[PDB]
């Protein structure tokens, strides 16, 4: 659903052909389109903000949608699957050209750096990889199994060392600098990576 | 996705089956329903039945294209590829673009060292509804399937008195715009599956006044296309043909895709039989 | 000998004579095949009877989807009209001594 | 108690002191051992549910038959129960009153569904793995036994990685690759 | 299948035949094979024998 | 026991199979040195995971390495892959961590399809 706040309504309330559940969801930074993604339909759903109708369904995932996000530099859009690949998507102007991008394990929770430059990226080995878009390959990854903090709930019958509820980080947000990242999961810790030097700066409980 | 789409195929055939069990309960509830309404006497098998009786109650709110292309029939545009057997003669590699002008929303995917595994696997995952593959005998073209993608049937068709574009004159270029269609002399059950398996390459809705007509004629069990533009006069339709003529013929028919080469077969051509050339869709 | 094949039938012009003729039959009486596009108080011991089965609908559905752990697959259709009321738009928000928006909630399009 | 005589008998012809009618049968008991289910309130947990089926199925029995609410209302509620997964088949409506039971909404439960994907060999041995955190939904490892699985959602269990259980699996087929650290 | 007919032209003159073997196995002849001058592939509907006999009835 | 890790390593159609044990320096490639692999061009394409991370790496152990399927090409891309692989999975396992993400971090910068298989799935357009 779109909403107001100068005047608190809906615009438009965006919805599916086949009624799919919506996880998550990206806004053309000219907003113009809003893409949101499924658990149920691994398709890229398509929005106008003006027709409420869904331009395009793009799809070519296996596995589900996890995140969606724009450039808010060019515009290209990339998605966040769990067939452990990135992959990111040119939807403006006579293009419609796809490019894929592997990664090790099940991605969860991208984001976009404000240069429009580069992806950060939250796999479910724990890793955070940083990618760049008008190259496939990646710039570095920082490595987040270690410096997770984990809870041993009541009901647990293992160890909080070696239980893989927690060490991964379910989401990702950049920095305006674009020289820092918070992580933050359904583990009990919060991170703040730097993006150079790759190495945290101060773990929050 | 590769999980999810195995187990929806194995899903759709237990409630296949499950109908085939109770297609003799949807025959005996039409008796229930009919003789509440009109007609005292009940019949005896239906007389001593407590289940069905205490069934029916909820039973009495209840109520064509075929089970595979229901749940898209008239919503979503098809995507359909045009593609070629394996180091294609370059009579066939136009006629290729001919089937990919003959359908709208046809794209035309050279083929070379892909497996058929690798590119069906790779179109259910980018999603197109059906896949159109063609082979040749020395520049002519003899065959042709169609097989409709998530777990949909598949049709070899033989085709045999082909003339291609190419050949005629430069006379221009198609129309391209969404056609009508005909479909003339389908009687049988068999003929119906035909019908809704080729129905569904076009676009759907097409406008009152769009000019170009694919008429899909059967005289004589061979599917006869012909491709067709008309204009109107002050009394008479008259017409004139572009495009290409075929014979055509089905000799085969899974339910599977053209993957899989040990699903169902739903129809088979049988050759060699006493009686092979007496019936008609047989 | 005895066959086994009709064969190839011979396209004569005879045959396209016969086919020809069938096509200007049906554009001209326009009756031919194309795939259309699928489109989109009674009682007062009936509505009495309507209400209390929606309203334990309702409770059902949250018991399970709570079971479902939420995931819920969503209802096909819905259609409504509803109404609204012309006010400052600070008097749509929650009890606190500020607000964001001090126009009126209906738009100057829309009076 | 005893075997009681043939005189002792015909004035106890009504006491029996394990099986009442007030107990009913023991089916409660009888489908816990069938589904190794762990707190014994669990089956009047689902069997409130699957009783609530019923009666909402009862009171939609007794609206005229062409009314387009009820045409509309059941045929809603048989995508919610079918997505679900505790009826096998969409087409009956009286499914609804009929196949809805205990042990059908019982077999959605996360163990049953590690027996019938063969992921353990029985269905005791998949809450001993459950219980000890091998299994896992998506994203999260799941830990409760008593996990219900959609239809949509029961694409999705596999094994936790890194595992000592799917490490194991692994090697049966010559198949590691430990820069997955499997 | 060789020796039935002596030239290409004459297997012309005979194709579509329902050709049937001892094993009772049916089939048609279907085109003359060209670089011997008398043979020519026949479809039947299963397997033929190398230790197999085709017999085409006429009259 | 004895401490190994067995990596694989992936292209068109050839598998790698390395196992990976602490030694004495030896790297085998189907029970011969791998000084002697076939295209004798492409030699110093499978010297990448010897020649970028550093030599003194592999002194402590071995690299039994033995490759089906593929050409005469596709099998140096695979066992450049499954060697890099069957030494960056050896430093996360029996040696430090820290080694690790110094040589996921070295054969990254130079080539990334020494670590992922690079898939060149079809695309429909």
């Amino acid at each position: 659903r779109a909403w107001d706040l100068i005047r608190y309504r809906n615009f438009r309330t965006f919805t599916g052909t086949e009624r799919i559940q919506f996880n998550c969801l990206a806004v053309d930074p000219s907003g113009e389109v809003v893409c949101a993604g499924s658990l149920d339909n691994f398709d890229i759903h398509v929005w106008s903000v003006q027709t409420g109708q869904l331009l395009d369904a793009l799809s070519g995932h296996e596995g589900p949608v996890s995140c969606l996000s724009f450039s808010q530099e060019n515009s290209v859009l990339a998605s966040a699957s769990w067939d452990k690949t990135i992959r990111i998507w040119s939807i403006f102007g006579r293009s419609q050209q796809v490019e894929p991008i592997e990664v090790y394990s099940d991605v969860l929770a991208l984001s976009m750096r404000p240069d429009g430059k580069e992806v950060a990226v939250s796999t479910l080995k724990g890793q955070i990889s940083i990618f760049n878009i008008e190259d496939a390959k990646q710039v570095g990854n920082i490595d987040c199994r270690k410096d997770i903090i984990s809870g041993r709930f009541n009901q647990d019958r293992f160890t909080a060392k070696n239980s893989e509820r927690s060490k991964f980080f379910t989401t990702i947000h950049y920095s305006f600098d674009g020289m820092a990242i918070v992580a933050g999961g359904n583990n009990n810790s919060i991170c703040l990576y730097d993006v150079p030097n790759e190495v945290l700066l101060k773990r929050f409980i | 996705m590769l999980r999810r789409q195995a187990r929806e195929r194995r899903e759709y055939l237990y409630r296949k089956a499950q109908e085939l069990q109770d297609s003799q309960l949807q025959q005996k509830r039409q008796i229930i329903k009919q003789a509440l309404a009109q007609g005292k006497p009940l019949p005896k098998e239906l007389a001593e039945d407590e289940s069905l009786q205490k069934d029916f109650r909820y039973d009495q709110s209840l109520k064509q294209v075929d089970d595979e292309y229901a749940a898209t029939s008239g919503i979503m545009d098809p995507r359909i590829i045009v593609t070629t057997s394996r180091d294609p003669s370059t009579r066939l590699s136009q006629f290729a673009k001919e089937i990919k002008l003959l359908f709208p929303n046809a794209v035309r995917l050279n083929r070379g060292n892909y497996v058929m595994p690798n590119l069906v696997d790779a179109c259910k995952k980018s999603g197109t509804t059906d896949l159109v593959v063609l082979h040749e005998h020395r520049g002519v073209p003899t065959s042709l399937t169609i097989s409709h993608f998530p777990h949909g049937p598949t049709a070899q068709f033989s085709l045999h008195n082909v003339v291609m574009r190419h050949d005629i004159i430069n006379a221009g270029n198609q129309s391209e715009v969404n056609p009508h269609l005909i479909f003339d002399n389908f009687t049988t059950a068999l003929g119906k599956r035909v019908v809704c398996i080729l129905k569904h390459l076009f676009n759907a809705g097409p406008k009152k006044d769009s000019e170009r007509v694919i008429t899909f004629a059967n005289r004589g069990d061979f599917i006869s296309v012909r491709q067709h533009v008309y204009v109107r006069t002050r009394e008479g339709v008259e017409i004139a043909e572009v495009g290409p003529r075929f014979e055509m013929r089905l000799f085969e028919l899974r339910l599977g895709t053209l993957e899989n080469k040990d699903a169902d077969v739903e129809w088979q051509l049988r050759r060699f039989i006493r009686t092979a050339n007496k019936k008609d869709y047989l | 000998f005895d066959r086994t094949a009709k064969p190839v039938p011979v396209i004569t012009s005879e045959v396209t004579e016969s086919l020809e003729d069938m096509i200007r039959r049906r554009i001209q009486d326009s009756n031919f095949d194309d795939l259309q596009r699928r489109t989109l108080a009674l009682s007062e011991e009936l509505q009495k009877a309507h209400s209390e089965i929606s309203e334990l609908y309702a409770n059902l559905v949250y018991k399970l989807d709570v079971l479902s752990s939420v995931h819920f697959v969503p209802k096909p259709a819905s259609t409504s009209l509803e109404i609204r009321v012309e006010t400052p738009t600070i008097s749509m928000e929650d009890a606190q001594p500020l607000y964001m928006s001090n126009a009126s909630s209906l738009a100057p399009q829309e009076i | 108690v005893r075997k009681l005589k043939h005189h002792e008998q015909k004035l106890l012809k009504k006491v029996d002191f394990l099986e009442w009618k007030q107990d009913q049968g023991h089916r409660d008991t009888q489908v816990m051992r069938t589904y190794h289910i762990q707190n014994r309130e669990d089956y009047h947990k689902y069997n409130r549910i699957c009783g609530d089926i019923r009666r909402l199925a009862n009171k939609l029995s007794l609206l005229p038959p062409t009314d387009p609410f009820r045409r509309k209302h059941e045929q809603l509620l048989l995508d919610k129960l079918y997505a679900m997964g505790v009826l096998t088949t969409k087409s009956k409506i009286s499914d609804l009153e009929n196949k809805v039971t205990v042990s059908a909404i019982c077999r959605r439960r996360l163990p049953v569904i590690m027996h019938r994907l063969k992921m353990a060999e029985t269905i005791q041995d998949a809450v001993k793995f459950i219980e000890q955190g091998h299994v896992r939904v998506g994203p999260n490892l799941i830990n409760d036994p008593a996990y219900l699985v959609t239809r949509n959602m029961e694409d999705y269990v596999t094994w936790v990685d890194n595992s000592k259980i799917k490490k194991t699996l692994l090697r049966y087929r010559n198949q590691i690759d430990d820069f997955d650290f499997s | 299948i060789k020796d039935m007919f002596s030239s290409a032209m004459e297997v012309a003159r005979f194709e579509g035949a329902q050709i049937k073997t001892v094993s009772g196995i049916r089939g048609e002849i279907k085109r003359a094979l060209s670089k011997p001058e008398g043979h020519y592939r026949a479809a039947f509907e299963d397997k033929i024998l190398m230790s197999d006999i085709v017999i085409l009835r006429s009259w | 026991a004895v401490p190994s890790v067995q990596t694989f390593g992936k292209k068109k159609s050839a598998t790698a199979v390395a196992h990976v044990k602490a030694g004495k320096g030896l790297i085998k490639v189907n029970g011969s040195p791998i000084t002697l692999v076939e295209p004798e061009i492409l030699r110093f394409k499978v010297y990448e995971p010897l020649l970028l991370v550093g030599l003194d790496k592999f002194s402590n152990i071995d690299i039994r390495v033995r490759v089906t399927g593929g050409g005469h090409v596709s099998q140096v891309y695979a066992i450049r892959q499954a060697i890099a692989k069957g030494l960056v999975a050896y430093h996360q396992k029996y040696v430090d961590e820290q080694s690790k993400n110094e040589l996921k971090k070295a054969f990254t910068s130079y080539d990334r399809t020494l670590l992922i298989a690079d898939s060149r799935r079809p695309e429909p357009k």
